[PDB]
RNA sequence: UGGGAGAGGGUGGUGGAAUUCCCGGAGUAGCGGUGAAAUGCGCAGAUACCGGGAGGAACGCCGAUGGCGAAGGCAGCCAC
RNA sequence: CGAUGUCGGCUCGUCGCAUCCUGGGGCUGAAGAAGGUCCCAAGGGUUGGGCUGUUCGCCCAUUAAAGCGGCACGCGAGCUG
RNA sequence: GAAUGCCGGCAUGAGUAACGAUAAAGAGGGUGAGAAUCCCUCUCGCCGUAAGCCCAAGGGUUCCUACGCAAUGGUCGUCAGCGUAGGGUUAGGCGGGACCUAAGGUGAAGCCGAAAGGCGUAGCCGAAGGGCAGCCGGUUAAUAUUCCGGCCCUUCCCGCAGGUGCGAUGGGGGGACGCUCUAGGCUAGGGGGACCGGAGCCAUGGACGAGCCCGGCCAGAAGCGCAGGGUGGGAGGUAGGCAAAUCCGCCUCCCAACAAGCUCUGCGUGGUGGGGAAGCCCGUACGGGUGACAACCCCCCGAAGCCAGGGAGCCAAGAAAAGCCUCUAAGCACAACCUGCGGGAACCCGUACCGCAAACCGACACAGGUGGGCGGGUGCAAGAGCACUCAGGCGCGCGGGAGAACCCUCGCCAAGGAACUCUGCAAGUUGGCCCCGUAACUUCGGGAGAAGGGGUGCUCCCUGGGGUGAUGAGCCCCGGGGAGCCGCAGUGAACAGGCUCUGGCGACUGUUUACCAAAAACACAGCUCUCUGCGAACUCGUAAGAGGAGGUAUAGGGAGCGACGCUUGCCCGGUGCCGGAAGGUCAAGGGGAGGGGUGCAAGCCCCGAACCGAAGCCCCGGUGAACGGCGGCCGUAACUAUAACGGUCCUAAGGUAGCGAAAUUCCUUGUCGGGUAAGUUCCGACCUGCACGAAAAGCGUAACGACCGGAGCGCUGUCUCGGCGAGGGACCCGGUGAAAUUGAACUGGCCGUGAAGAUGCGGCCUACCCGUGGCAGGACGAAAAGACCCCGUGGAGCUUUACUGCAGCC
RNA sequence: GAGCUAGCCCUGGCCAGGGUGAAGCUGGGGUGAGACCCAGUGGAGGCCCGAACCGGUGGGGGAUGCAAACCCCUCGGAUGA
RNA sequence: UGGUUCGUGGAGCCAUGGGGGAAUCUGGGCGGACCACCGCCUAAGGCUAAGUACUCCGGGUGACCGAUAGCGCACCAGUAC
């Protein structure tokens, strides 16, 4: 829906916030499963390797469940929908019949007091999660894993998702977020639906506070430093490179691919 | 205008301390030359309990 | 009250022909287009054919000089 | 070049005359008034503004006239910048 | 004898500058050999959300006392933060540690590294963060929440008494948290009083009066009373909280739905314990006596503090561990643990003093800097603002005169008001609150404090609301209405915007060249391109490993532009990039046709053609919000003129929209209009764009700006064109007393000359010796081994299709 | 060598007093249901004025200074990047 | 690739990182690419004084200095600062 505002204020005309009605009466988080404390740091042991990271508000971290096969055939009601600060998605807190407590990144169409199971078995219902194989070709489906159990890392930020395009021995063809076609393998758990939260791309941050808020910190261009932090500094008033447009390490940045080309992914991948 | 001196005790233990000397080669090769020198300070006298 | 007709509107589904593109087989001296031709594609192997895959769009005969709506308009089927 | 601060303005002047006016004067195509040119003569005086950093210049209103140059294109151990 | 030589000593300036904030001094009496400066008394001035108090870091004997002035103090000094000597720092409760954890560090396991060494889950260290039991008074010259007095607590250990399955570094709860706005009751604090307690006092015209002027509290167990914070209670089942778990979690039933009850705070009351002003008398460098059997009462304001884990809202979504409670396991149930009461034990370290400053950082008794808490009254609207002033602490460690020029700060001014000038630079106008009333434009918020006008004091009368008192008196806040009084002036003093039009640039709040540039520069939300499928790309690292990220295409990195509105056209010949199992060239390796060297020979050793050989480049294509670029000449219309039209040359293609003499336009003050009396500036247009142009974006854009330019109303010492006054210096006297510079000097002017600019050379002229206040013309004045220029086969920083290499990648 | 300085991480503290009154809620108007419009409440904002506090805009002075970056007036932000 | 006078040179010998990969006296290395003859040694295991380097310390000597010299210090100096 995105909340908007009247021009009280410069900035604050073009400024929009998330809709949070579907966070239910539950807005500070659950102890036991989660949070962690989250160890804010915009570097290595010593440098800083990502430039422009820094400040912005405090967060715990919510320690999800992205490998569903811990609970086959356990199921869950889904007891609450929470703001999470460390993703663009939100989070579902589920109590497992089992007593446990988890959190499940929390999918579109989600509803509270829904159950929700997962396990070969599994109705191919929102909120379940299935090895690849049992879900029926052509529904969209997210969090997937890449190899049978190690987590789910496939389509997980706000209004993501991927879709069963066909079946080849061992292997299901996904089509990925991206547009990629990927072989992944049958065994992998993923959970039906989209992920939901899908207004997150119509959010306009509205001034430069914001983007301090969530910790991105001012990134200056090349054309504004000199030859000795930028092949692209200098020289007089203004310039237009001069060079195929670079990195600041040299690399150039419009049209160089980058994979790798013996990895030995490639024998998996069909598409972009 | 503030100057460069901002004295700090435990700054200045945990900086130039013998133990923070002797931590690594190049503070313990810095002991050696202060002792063949002659130095009656090893390492400055940071006071106070 | 009792019945009747209808592309009335919508939501969710869902079918086949066909187009284009990708993958394999096997096949080679051109295809294409126009009043005439060229651009163009084709010796890096095309058009043609077969097998599978993907996606979007409208709905072939029925279909009518037919029907419905206040108008613009409304068409493969299913349920609500 | 092991130092001679450089344009322009302000302030202080001072010097040369090949004279802008005032005074003397020959000629005049000098009726008179007013002019032209010219010899002698610097004692003194030689406005306030608009434009522009401007020197210079163009204008506005005047005036007897709105002079040219030298003094490290005078003058920053005087000022500005 | 020189090296702007090195070390040391002494001159010069020169008794000159300065004596370190303009908050301020006068007198008198002590002491002393010596008093503007030390002591005491009075008069005066200054600070008072400090220039007063209390903590923290730092400092480290500065604290106190006694004896002293050689040196330190910008002078003096009998003085001190100085010298000599002595003394002073007392804790179970304050702070730190035999408590905990965070960043980070360290680090057994383990990983890596030529070596030195690097990462690294556990554990550990690691703190004004959590946890922890004390308040009030009195005493020293110096310590006190430490010593004493009163009252109150905390742990441990041993005993009896009563209870219970006790019971772990292990399980669970708890601790546990953001920003803004807040309700209820209190406290600190403050205002006050006809009430109480006081030594006293009627002055100078009046006042013996509810007269003046001072003070009218502090802490305090148990039990209480009020306000408030936390919490449901059971009965079954259980597969989860990594063993077990009666605990937790979860499902099903029942009574609560209440804060009733249970604990837990704060605040009043409280057995009881302390303090107790002004004034007067004393001798202190100060404190004591008395006032004192001191009184210790009632209203009002009321906090940002307490009840604090209270309530509500919002997004950007808000530490960890231990102490504490429960649960159980090995073990043990003669243990052990809980409760109550006794007796016993309770360590180490700091404790002085300064602490917005003469004790910390500043070489200095330096106008700079330094974290936190308290910080009173009055009045101006208010408030930590400003003016005066309690408590208190100061007069800034050279004085005295004078009344010059001149410098700085400040005040005023006729008449004119920007004529000054680069420019209203500066300064001046305006200025707080209450009431009316406000345009274009606009993104509908704004522009708005637009502009700009009126009121503002004081007395009397009537009168409406609230809060605390019971529905009332007092009291505390706000108003409304009506008459009057005074001055030039009523936010009467202090703090308290000048106004308007237009354009350029940037959307806006912001950031930046510490120490000359705060901007039109950076950033910014937003837009586009590209890379990246998770052991992600990219970055640091030899690696390990770490960031990315405990993130996953709505996510992450690079690049550019830069809100928003409208838009971003043509050229892929060249470069970059992307896609192309064809062909060409193409290294090592394979392959051996063939030939060579020795040998009596088998043999051994060499070269060595075809032929099979990757990536890359060539070649084929795409791709410009990738690197980049987007023409010329001649002719033609019936007044001339122009050329909608045509022809041709060439390129990969031959700037469209929009703007345009611009932040771009040389000629140029282009040309017309407008602003002026006068307009190389400014604004509106034409287009001949030397040399705009569409994401190094193009054109506009409300608002915004310590950005830049122009113009006007208002106001002035900016100016005609200055004058006067005040003060701190300058100046004279006493006192302490620098500096760079300096070949030596007994150092005139002119006209010449001299290395081309003479006090010193030539000729003439002028000129007694020597000082003081001063102006700057000169001594090519001082200060920097010229910073522009050139040179050196001098150095450094940058980028590239310079050379040759390296990391990295294929 | 990060006790100055730049960035970040962990944990603390601070921003007087005033104005403007977003969303949302309550009532009412209006419809078939709305949208929407009035009030009242409400206390939002890289909100406005402006002390502490963080700055350093313009001028004057200072220039062997009080000061190896100062002083006076003026100026910016001042719940937020 | 390194050492040797040896810098690819006719480039060996000695050591190696790397791919292949023997033998035990008629066995193997070398005599500077290579081959033949002729000669010298017996690798891939470790220990080995002396003669040789130096002067923190002690002693002796000086065509060595004599407080701006001589070690930075003749003196409580690697101190004061
Ligand atoms: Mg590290
Ligand atoms: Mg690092
Ligand atoms: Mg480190
Ligand atoms: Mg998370
Ligand atoms: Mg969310
Ligand atoms: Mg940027
Ligand atoms: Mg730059
Ligand atoms: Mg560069
Ligand atoms: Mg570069
Ligand atoms: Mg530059
Ligand atoms: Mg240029
Ligand atoms: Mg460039
Ligand atoms: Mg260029
Ligand atoms: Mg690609
Ligand atoms: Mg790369
Ligand atoms: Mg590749
Ligand atoms: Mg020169
Ligand atoms: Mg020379
Ligand atoms: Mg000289
Ligand atoms: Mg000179
Ligand atoms: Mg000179
Ligand atoms: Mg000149
Ligand atoms: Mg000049
Ligand atoms: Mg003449
Ligand atoms: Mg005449
Ligand atoms: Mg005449
Ligand atoms: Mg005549
Ligand atoms: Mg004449
Ligand atoms: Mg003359
Ligand atoms: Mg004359
Ligand atoms: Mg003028
Ligand atoms: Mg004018
Ligand atoms: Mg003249
Ligand atoms: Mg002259
Ligand atoms: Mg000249
Ligand atoms: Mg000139
Ligand atoms: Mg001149
Ligand atoms: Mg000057
Ligand atoms: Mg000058
Ligand atoms: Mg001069
Ligand atoms: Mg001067
Ligand atoms: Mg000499
Ligand atoms: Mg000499
Ligand atoms: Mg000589
Ligand atoms: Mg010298
Ligand atoms: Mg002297
Ligand atoms: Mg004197
Ligand atoms: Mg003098
Ligand atoms: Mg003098
Ligand atoms: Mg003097
Ligand atoms: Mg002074
Ligand atoms: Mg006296
Ligand atoms: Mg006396
Ligand atoms: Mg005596
Ligand atoms: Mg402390
Ligand atoms: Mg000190
Ligand atoms: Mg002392
Ligand atoms: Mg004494
Ligand atoms: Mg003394
Ligand atoms: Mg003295
Ligand atoms: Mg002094
Ligand atoms: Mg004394
Ligand atoms: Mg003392
Ligand atoms: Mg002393
Ligand atoms: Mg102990
Ligand atoms: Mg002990
Ligand atoms: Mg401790
Ligand atoms: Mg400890
Ligand atoms: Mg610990
Ligand atoms: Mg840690
Ligand atoms: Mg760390
Ligand atoms: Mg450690
Ligand atoms: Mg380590
Ligand atoms: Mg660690
Ligand atoms: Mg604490
Ligand atoms: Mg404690
Ligand atoms: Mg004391
Ligand atoms: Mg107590
Ligand atoms: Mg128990
Ligand atoms: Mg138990
Ligand atoms: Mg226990
Ligand atoms: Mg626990
Ligand atoms: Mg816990
Ligand atoms: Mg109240
Ligand atoms: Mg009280
Ligand atoms: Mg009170
Ligand atoms: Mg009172
Ligand atoms: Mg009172
Ligand atoms: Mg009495
Ligand atoms: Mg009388
Ligand atoms: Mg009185
Ligand atoms: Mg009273
Ligand atoms: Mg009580
Ligand atoms: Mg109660
Ligand atoms: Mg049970
Ligand atoms: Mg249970
Ligand atoms: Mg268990
Ligand atoms: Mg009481
Ligand atoms: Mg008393
Ligand atoms: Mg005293
Ligand atoms: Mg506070
Ligand atoms: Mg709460
Ligand atoms: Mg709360
Ligand atoms: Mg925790
Ligand atoms: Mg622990
Ligand atoms: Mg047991
Ligand atoms: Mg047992
Ligand atoms: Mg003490
Ligand atoms: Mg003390
Ligand atoms: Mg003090
Ligand atoms: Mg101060
Ligand atoms: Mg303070
Ligand atoms: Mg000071
Ligand atoms: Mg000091
Ligand atoms: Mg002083
Ligand atoms: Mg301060
Ligand atoms: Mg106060
Ligand atoms: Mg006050
Ligand atoms: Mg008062
Ligand atoms: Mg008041
Ligand atoms: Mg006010
Ligand atoms: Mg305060
Ligand atoms: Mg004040
Ligand atoms: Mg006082
Ligand atoms: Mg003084
Ligand atoms: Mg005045
Ligand atoms: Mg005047
Ligand atoms: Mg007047
Ligand atoms: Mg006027
Ligand atoms: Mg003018
Ligand atoms: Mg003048
Ligand atoms: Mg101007
Ligand atoms: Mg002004
Ligand atoms: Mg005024
Ligand atoms: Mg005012
Ligand atoms: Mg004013
Ligand atoms: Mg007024
Ligand atoms: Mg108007
Ligand atoms: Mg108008
Ligand atoms: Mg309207
Ligand atoms: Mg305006
Ligand atoms: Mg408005
Ligand atoms: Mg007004
Ligand atoms: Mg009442
Ligand atoms: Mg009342
Ligand atoms: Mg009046
Ligand atoms: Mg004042
Ligand atoms: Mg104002
Ligand atoms: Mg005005
Ligand atoms: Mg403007
Ligand atoms: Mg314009
Ligand atoms: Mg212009
Ligand atoms: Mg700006
Ligand atoms: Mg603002
Ligand atoms: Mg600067
Ligand atoms: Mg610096
Ligand atoms: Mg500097
Ligand atoms: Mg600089
Ligand atoms: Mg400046
Ligand atoms: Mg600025
Ligand atoms: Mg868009
Ligand atoms: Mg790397
Ligand atoms: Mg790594
Ligand atoms: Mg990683
Ligand atoms: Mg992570
Ligand atoms: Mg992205
Ligand atoms: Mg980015
Ligand atoms: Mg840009
Ligand atoms: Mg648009
Ligand atoms: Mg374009
Ligand atoms: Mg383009
Ligand atoms: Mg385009
Ligand atoms: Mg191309
Ligand atoms: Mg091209
Ligand atoms: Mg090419
Ligand atoms: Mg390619
Ligand atoms: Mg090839
Ligand atoms: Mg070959
Ligand atoms: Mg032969
Ligand atoms: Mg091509
Ligand atoms: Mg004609
Ligand atoms: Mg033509
Ligand atoms: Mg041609
Ligand atoms: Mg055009
Ligand atoms: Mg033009
Ligand atoms: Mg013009
Ligand atoms: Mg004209
Ligand atoms: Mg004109
Ligand atoms: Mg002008
Ligand atoms: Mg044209
Ligand atoms: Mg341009
Ligand atoms: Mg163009
Ligand atoms: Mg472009
Ligand atoms: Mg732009
Ligand atoms: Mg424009
Ligand atoms: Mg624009
Ligand atoms: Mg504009
Ligand atoms: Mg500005
Ligand atoms: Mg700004
Ligand atoms: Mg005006
Ligand atoms: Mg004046
Ligand atoms: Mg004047
Ligand atoms: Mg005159
Ligand atoms: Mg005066
Ligand atoms: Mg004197
Ligand atoms: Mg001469
Ligand atoms: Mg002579
Ligand atoms: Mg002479
Ligand atoms: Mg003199
Ligand atoms: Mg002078
Ligand atoms: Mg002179
Ligand atoms: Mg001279
Ligand atoms: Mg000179
Ligand atoms: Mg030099
Ligand atoms: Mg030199
Ligand atoms: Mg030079
Ligand atoms: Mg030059
Ligand atoms: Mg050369
Ligand atoms: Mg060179
Ligand atoms: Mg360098
Ligand atoms: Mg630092
Ligand atoms: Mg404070
Ligand atoms: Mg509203
Ligand atoms: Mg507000
Ligand atoms: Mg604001
Ligand atoms: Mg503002
Ligand atoms: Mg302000
Ligand atoms: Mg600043
Ligand atoms: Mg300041
Ligand atoms: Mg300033
Ligand atoms: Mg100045
Ligand atoms: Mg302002
Ligand atoms: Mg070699
Ligand atoms: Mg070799
Ligand atoms: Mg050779
Ligand atoms: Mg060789
Ligand atoms: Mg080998
Ligand atoms: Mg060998
Ligand atoms: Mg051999
Ligand atoms: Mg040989
Ligand atoms: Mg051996
Ligand atoms: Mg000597
Ligand atoms: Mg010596």
């Amino acid at each position: 829906a995105v909340k908007k505002f009247k021009p009280y204020t410069p900035s604050r005309r073009f400024m929009t916030v998330a809709d949070f009605s579907e966070i239910t009466k539950t807005e500070p988080e659950k102890s036991l499963v989660k949070p962690l404390k989250k160890t804010g740091g915009r570097n290595n042991q010593g440098r800083i390797t990502v430039r422009f990271r820094g400040g912005g508000h405090k967060r715990l971290y919510r320690i999800i469940d992205f490998k569903r096969w811990d609970k086959v055939g356990i199921p869950a009601k889904v007891a609450a929908i929470e703001y999470d600060p460390n993703r663009s998605a939100r989070i579902a807190l589920l109590h497992y019949v089992d007593g446990e407590k988890r959190y499940i990144i929390a999918p579109d169409g989600l509803q509270v007091g829904q159950q929700v199971v997962a396990g070969p078995d599994a109705p191919i219902q929102v909120g379940n999660a299935l090895p690849l194989r049992f879900i029926p070709v052509g529904t969209v489906v997210h969090a997937v894993e890449l190899e049978p159990k190690k987590g789910a890392k496939l389509a997980r930020a706000a209004g993501t998702s991927a879709q069963i395009q066909g079946r080849e021995g061992d292997y299901v063809i996904l089509r990925l977020p991206s547009g990629e076609l990927r072989k992944v393998h049958g065994e992998c758990y993923a959970t039906v639906g989209a992920v939901g939260n899908a207004d997150h791309k119509n959010i306009v941050l509205g001034k430069a506070g914001r983007s301090r808020w969530l910790g991105r910190r001012p990134h200056v261009r090349g054309a504004a430093m000199n030859p000795v932090d930028h092949p692209h500094g200098g020289g007089e008033g203004r310039a237009p490179r001069g060079r195929p447009p670079a990195s600041p390490w040299g690399w150039q940045t419009k049209g160089l691919k980058t994979r790798k080309r013996r990895k030995p992914s490639s024998r998996f991948i069909i598409a972009r | 205008m503030k100057r460069t001196w901002q004295p700090n005790r435990r700054k200045r233990a945990k900086t130039h301390g013998f133990r923070a000397r002797m931590r690594t080669p190049g503070g313990r090769k810095v002991l050696k030359r202060r002792r063949q020198k002659g130095r009656w300070r090893l390492t400055p006298a940071v006071r106070k309990r």
